[PDB]
């Protein structure tokens, strides 16, 4: 859940 | 999708040490410059008495948070390296899973006194005794170890980069959906790295990087501990343990 939150905020 | 997915030039190769070196520069966390400044102010034995009469449930809490701060900076550092954002999500979460640790444990020499064998932590130095209250003694002194022998190699800050990027960038990992496109990126990494070795008359240091095996024995140690540490305190984790820590080493 957070590590693909953190990749796809830009 | 990349340049760096097929075979790169001399002059493409110099633009990747100048890319990686950069990406680090900007997700760096602390500036070397403040870490060796902060040498001089070390825990009193007052200081390190406290931290030793901290609970285990208390200890675990607060060095899982500070792990966590780290691993987010190392994040940045993929998001920001060439080529890791045009991976696959499948494949950019199977490298930051196995290799996000394995990044801040290389990260971490820089905070490493090897003259009085201490680490930076929670703004000033302290030896492994700050630690005890975790009771993994053994993973605690085999990171200090491993620092130590870093520390020795007197990397710079563009070593550090360009060797942080091969540790992530590893086609090897297990789950790795489109492997030869991690191969690729690797050997472009590699050259780079070698590159600039070759350029600085550092090439010395090749025979005396630590084996592949060394960073993944640190981290199955690290999970191992975690695991007794959940046994016994199990809503500990669950209610107060980072998310994201939760997310990489217990798999939720
Ligand atoms: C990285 C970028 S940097 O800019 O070089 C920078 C930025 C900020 C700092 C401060 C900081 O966070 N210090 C810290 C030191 C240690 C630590 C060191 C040695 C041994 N054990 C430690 O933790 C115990 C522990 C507990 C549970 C599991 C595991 C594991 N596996 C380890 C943890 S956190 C330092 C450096
Ligand atoms: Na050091």
């Amino acid at each position: 859940k957070i590590l693909h939150r953190l990749l796809q905020d830009s | 999708e990349n340049l760096y997915f097929q075979g790169a030039s001399l002059t493409e190769i110099e633009h990747l040490v100048q890319s990686v070196c950069k990406s680090y520069r900007e997700t760096c966390q602390l500036r070397l410059e403040d870490l060796l400044r902060q040498r001089s102010n070390i825990f009193s034995r007052e200081e390190v008495t406290g931290y030793q009469r901290k609970s285990m449930w208390e200890m675990w809490e607060r060095c899982a948070h500070h792990l966590t701060e780290a691993i987010q900076y190392v994040v940045e550092f993929a998001k920001r390296l060439s080529g890791f954002m045009e991976l696959c999500q499948n494949d950019q979460i199977v490298l930051l899973k196995a290799g996000a640790m394995e990044v801040v444990l290389v990260r971490m020499c820089r905070a490493y006194n090897a003259d009085n064998r201490t680490v930076f932590f929670e703004g000033k130095y302290g030896g492994m005794e700050l630690f005890r209250a975790l009771g993994c003694s053994e993973l605690i002194s085999s990171i200090f170890d491993f620092s130590h022998s870093l520390s020795a190699l007197h990397f710079s800050e563009d070593e550090i980069a360009l060797y942080t990027a091969l540790v992530l960038i590893n086609a090897h990992r297990p789950g790795l959906q489109e492997k030869r496109k991690v191969e690729q990126l690797q050997y472009n990494l590699e050259l780079a790295f070698h590159h600039h070795l070759c350029k600085t008359h550092r090439q010395s240091i090749l025979a005396k990087l630590p084996p592949k095996g060394k960073l993944r024995s640190l981290c199955s140690q690290h999970v191992e501990r975690l695991q007794i540490f959940q046994h016994l305190h199990p809503i500990v984790v669950q209610a107060a343990f980072p998310p994201l820590y939760k997310e990489l080493f217990s798999g939720g």
